[PDB]
């Protein structure tokens, strides 16, 4: 998260860290949507052009709080599910993946799932100028001279970003964007700033329903041409537009 | 899940995180 700030303890208890097992390395963000189900970006797991191809056994996830007793929870994955029509070849359309835990996770003060939206919620929020929240352990700067400058965070970072109108999204980039993704961030005019960055991919874009005070995951941190560049915006997988596929996977397995 | 998106250390205790009002204020 570029230009964000430190999250408080328990502020984002659906947060999940995706780790490669060997060598141990933070890879991506994720979100807890049930006791056994975890949501992430497909490109975290599968990007052939870069030789990224992981299977359940290559990965573990980390959930909960990160002297103090270590209350963080490590778990393995049963199965990965990349969307069948995930377009890694062209534009990262349908950038979504599901991961089932080997054994279910026990909720606590630090571990709790986030709501997936329904038609009314997605339509009612998820409009331009409305702000969502992004969280991750990804980099603080797009580039940094190693050993002279801080780039990786010590606590979970948070930033609130406004959804951008689709026409502004389309015009900001040469990438062919689809109804399966939206963009967020401040315009150069707007004074404020902030963005996702490398390592924030797969984590959640959440909004608080004023109607029931619950947090909904509206987006998944997907892609961006840089981090926090003027005139440019981060793109998010449109979760509701892909909910039918989320249902299909959970209800069948 | 029936209790999803309600955070034990915030909504369940009637506490607000530092920056959430900024989200609500954006809906106005
Ligand atoms: O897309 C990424 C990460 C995916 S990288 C694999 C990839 C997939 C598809 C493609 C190109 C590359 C081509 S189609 C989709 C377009 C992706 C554009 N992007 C790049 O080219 C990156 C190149 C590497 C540096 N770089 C930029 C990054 O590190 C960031 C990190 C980041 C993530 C999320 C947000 Cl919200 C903001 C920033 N942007
Ligand atoms: C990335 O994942 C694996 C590489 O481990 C590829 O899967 C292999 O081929 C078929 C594809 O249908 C699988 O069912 C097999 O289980 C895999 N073979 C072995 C030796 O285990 C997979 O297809 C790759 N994905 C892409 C898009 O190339």
């Amino acid at each position: 998260i570029v230009e964000g700030s430190d999250a408080e303890i328990g502020m984002s208890p659906w947060q999940v860290m995706l780790f490669r097992k060997s060598p141990q390395e933070l890879l991506c963000g994720a979100s807890l949507i049930s006791d056994r189900w975890v949501l992430t970006a497909a490109h975290c797991l599968l990007y052939p052009p870069w030789d990224k191809n992981f299977t359940e056994n290559d990965l573990l996830v980390r959930i909960g709080k990160h002297y103090e007793r270590n209350i963080e929870k490590i778990s393995m994955l049963e199965k990965i599910y990349i969307h069948p029509r995930y377009n890694w070849r062209e534009n990262l359309d349908r950038d979504i993946a599901l991961m089932k835990l080997k054994k279910p996770v026990a909720f606590s003060d630090y571990i709790h799932p986030v709501c997936l939206p329904d038609r009314e919620t997605a339509a009612s929020l998820l409009q331009a100028g409305y702000k969502g929240r992004v969280t991750g352990w990804g980099n603080l700067k797009e580039t940094w001279t190693a050993n002279v400058g801080k780039g990786q965070p010590s606590v979970l970072q948070v930033v609130n970003l406004p959804i951008v109108e689709r026409p502004v999204c389309k015009d900001s980039t040469r990438i062919r964007i689809t109804d399966n993704m939206f963009c967020a961030g401040y315009k150069p005019d707007e004074g404020k700033r902030g963005d996702a960055c490398e390592g924030d991919s797969g984590g959640p874009f959440v909004m608080k329903s004023p109607f029931n005070n619950r947090w909904y995951q509206m987006g998944i941190v997907s892609w961006g041409e840089g981090c926090d560049r003027d005139g440019k915006y981060g793109f998010y997988t449109h979760v509701f537009r892909l909910k039918k596929w989320i249902q299909k996977v959970i209800d069948q397995f | 899940e029936a209790d999803c998106g309600l955070r034990p250390l915030f909504e369940k205790k009637s506490l607000e995180d530092k920056t959430e009002r900024e989200l609500l204020e954006s809906y106005i």
